[PDB]
């Protein structure tokens, strides 16, 4: 008779919350600002475009 | 020296001019360096055998980053020398990508395409339907192709009137051109 | 190695016997996965039962034929390579000892003509063979050394296609069968044997379940 | 082989290519050698009669779930052997489906149809199609029906011009397709 | 066996081809027979006489509940035995629905139409449908209404009308499928 | 080697083309040659011969993620040498990807293909289909829908006389390709 009896559910979503967290910390992209150019812009200078952003 | 990549007669071949000629052949040269120009530019890809470059770089990206304007060569080593360094230092670039990682900061080395028989096929392709756009387009017809939905609060015909990209040429040598 | 999966014969599912490449020289495993036919059959599984047998359907008789000797233990062992090649036409005999195939515990010193010097391995005795290559045509030279005793006993020229006497096995736990296929270096090129197993079950009462089935060695060259 | 499976005369018959030859007999099995690796490379689907399969399994669906990757026939009990397990079990399935309940644990049963297998006549009709578009749709017609209904986003010309969906093939082959 | 139920002179009459040599008898086989299971599949109707089916059945719900698999009969006890049964049980269903109430627990019935006279002739019209629309509508050119050929500047309209089912067809097969709920 | 893969006669049978010297046979391989050269890379399936490479890597995760700008030949060692090691280690890539698992680290790898065969008839069909366009859609006069014109006062329709997408190919390789 000890108290583990009846524990183990909440235990386990626990740590099931904690490794999800853990895992989606680092491998979530932390950047912003997804820039989109066109088909149309020679690559020459979108390399000066994303050198001036 | 173009002839060697491109002879006229192909031009006058892929373009349906062989019999009817539609134009003389120095407007066809001219238009011919137009067009390797255009792709070369457009792209990024030199032809000449190198350039020596020297260029002066600064220092930006606190990881140490070094941004160089052509694409390295390929496989050779950059030097940069100035800047503080006691000697040159000697680093080896990624393949076809300008990113390194480390009283002026210079550095120089050589841009490629060195070889004649590297231009693969597409770029000749594309340079063919441009051409081919320019011989019969002397600037007379509108001939404006239409770009993204909205029309103009101006109210204008739209946008997109130029030849390589309402032409073939773009879709066809853009597989090359790298996306980042 | 070689993966066969049985039919299990159900009603359901160019020649009959599925079809084996070998090379000559090779020694290879061959596995065979039982679990179709003998799963249903629910019972103790297989048993270290099977049975092989070996037949030609084409052959192309030797050439060159084999030959036997015998040795004491220590002493330097002579023979000729020259009567074992009746040859029907008239030509030159480049006798040649393939160094692939050489002897295991000794030397040979091929002599200029058809002569040959076996000098067993010190304090060595069992059997020891290497096999000869008269103008392309290949055979097998046995030689027995004694352990200065009496003598020994003859083996029994290794037959082009065989199977080895004790390595097969089977997994009761899986229902695969593993046995072992190794072709003599005198097995020609463009023949076909037929190997035939014959593999039996059991019930959980220990009753027999028979299988039959045929695979159809075809002698290649490069693989 | 496959011109047991589909005779060229049938293709012949069915699209129209008969006291009119298009594309000789050459390019009809080329393009019958490539509808052969659309369908049933679309389908998954193989090509041999009423086959039995063995297979290694797995049990995610904590529960017990078995999914196989055939369809069991109707009464023929599926076997359960290898891993933990004392002797093989037996399952019936359920009519036309492949899932299941309750050291690699494997399962062995009998798939298809118990008669004759030919191709399904049913997803023959697609590649029967598939070949009829090819045949005049040699690839210089622009032809290109609508997926989405608002537009590309810039002037581009929709877009779905694939074949073997604008010839009604995907939508014939789809009826012995899973859908999960 | 297809033959007696869809005789090729009723195929060869409707869809007005009895002179066409372009259509011989094994394409027009051909074509009635992956359209009488192109279109059986799709309503999962047996077409066989009155046709026995054992299978195993899942209780589902806390009141318990028999979800079937056929549609069995009218009037007929469905029967079921093992899974802890010590004696099989009889269930009458009720028409058209295939639910029912109370070491696997099994269940045995006959699904089918009593005589051998077959499918109605529902089923047939969409067969007679399919088929003409497949021998002189082989998928080569998208259509539009009436059989017009536009152009629209932009997509085509085409998503089905090249080969799909859009003669009354697929929708007559329909009338006979059934809803669920 | 691409002769033996496309026969210009071949070709010249699907195009419709064999009795216009307008289309000669060096120009006709050009469009052989750019329809391959496209058909690879779309694809990725390497009908380069060989080009062996010698390119920088910077280790970049700490699950030690080593990325490749060409993918390896399948079961061939990329050695690894410098960086601070004095021993170079060879690992074995992953048949179809180009991802790794380990003064600056380099690495020497090989990349294209040697064999000649192993070409499926899903590419050639998109090949044939590419060449048939370009012969006879070249740059000028964009098109519309059932090859037809326009004057739609607004602009016009874009995109139409590019070729691999507007006919077959793009669509017809896509059963190669993977998420």
């Amino acid at each position: 008779n000890t108290p583990l009896q009846a524990i183990g559910v909440p235990v386990a979503l626990y740590d099931a919350l904690m490794a999800r967290a853990i895992d989606s910390a680092d491998g979530t992209p932390n950047s912003k600002w997804l820039v989109t150019a066109s088909r149309d812009l020679d690559d020459g200078q979108a390399k000066e475009v994303k050198e001036g952003i | 020296n173009l002839d060697t990549l491109l002879p006229l007669q192909t031009i006058r071949e892929h373009a349906k001019c062989d019999d009817n000629p539609r134009v003389t052949d120095d407007l066809l040269k001219l238009y011919r360096e137009a067009a390797f120009e255009a792709a070369e530019l457009y792209t990024g890809l030199s032809f000449t055998p190198e350039k020596t470059i020297v260029e002066p770089i600064r220092l930006k990206g606190r990881r140490g980053k070094i941004i160089l304007s052509a694409t390295p060569i390929a496989g050779r080593p950059v030097v940069f020398y100035g800047g503080g360094l006691g000697s040159p230092l000697e680093l080896i670039p990624r393949p076809g990508s300008n990113v390194l990682f480390f009283s002026q900061l210079m550095a120089t080395y050589v841009t490629g395409r060195r070889c004649e028989n590297s231009v693969p096929a597409g770029i000749i392709i594309g340079i063919l339907k441009l051409i081919a756009w320019n011989i019969n387009n002397p600037g007379d017809e509108v001939m404006s192709v239409r770009n993204t939905l909205n029309a103009n609060a101006q109210g204008l015909i739209g946008g997109t009137n130029n030849g390589a990209v309402i032409s073939g040429a773009q879709d066809e040598w853009f597989r090359y051109r790298r996306v980042l | 190695m070689y993966f066969f999966s049985v039919d299990p014969r159900n009603g359901a599912s160019s020649c009959c016997c599925e079809s084996i490449s070998a090379r000559p020289g090779e020694v290879n495993g061959v596995m065979v996965s039982y679990a179709a036919w003998s799963a249903p059959l629910r019972g103790h599984g297989l048993t270290n039962k099977t049975t092989f047998e070996i037949d030609g359907v084409s052959v192309t008789p030797p050439k060159v034929s084999n030959a036997f000797g015998r040795t004491k233990v220590g002493v330097v062992f002579e023979g000729t390579l020259s009567d074992l090649f009746p040859n029907p036409e008239g030509e030159q005999v480049e006798y040649e000892i393939s160094e692939l195939n050489g002897p295991s515990n000794g030397v040979v010193e091929l002599g200029a003509n058809g002569a040959f010097t076996y000098t067993p391995g010190a304090l060595f005795t069992g059997v020891d063979r290497f096999w000869f290559s008269i103008n392309g045509n290949i055979g097998e030279y046995v030689i027995s050394v004694d352990p200065t005793t009496s003598e020994l006993p003859q083996p029994p020229f290794t037959t082009p296609v065989y199977v080895p006497a004790a390595r097969r096995s089977v997994d009761p736990r899986t229902h695969v069968l593993k046995f072992v296929l190794g072709v003599s270096p005198a097995a020609i090129p463009g023949d076909v044997y037929r190997l035939t197993v014959r593999q039996v079950a059991i019930d959980c009462d220990g009753n027999e379940f028979v299988h039959i089935s045929c695979y159809d060695i075809s002698i290649g060259s490069c693989g």
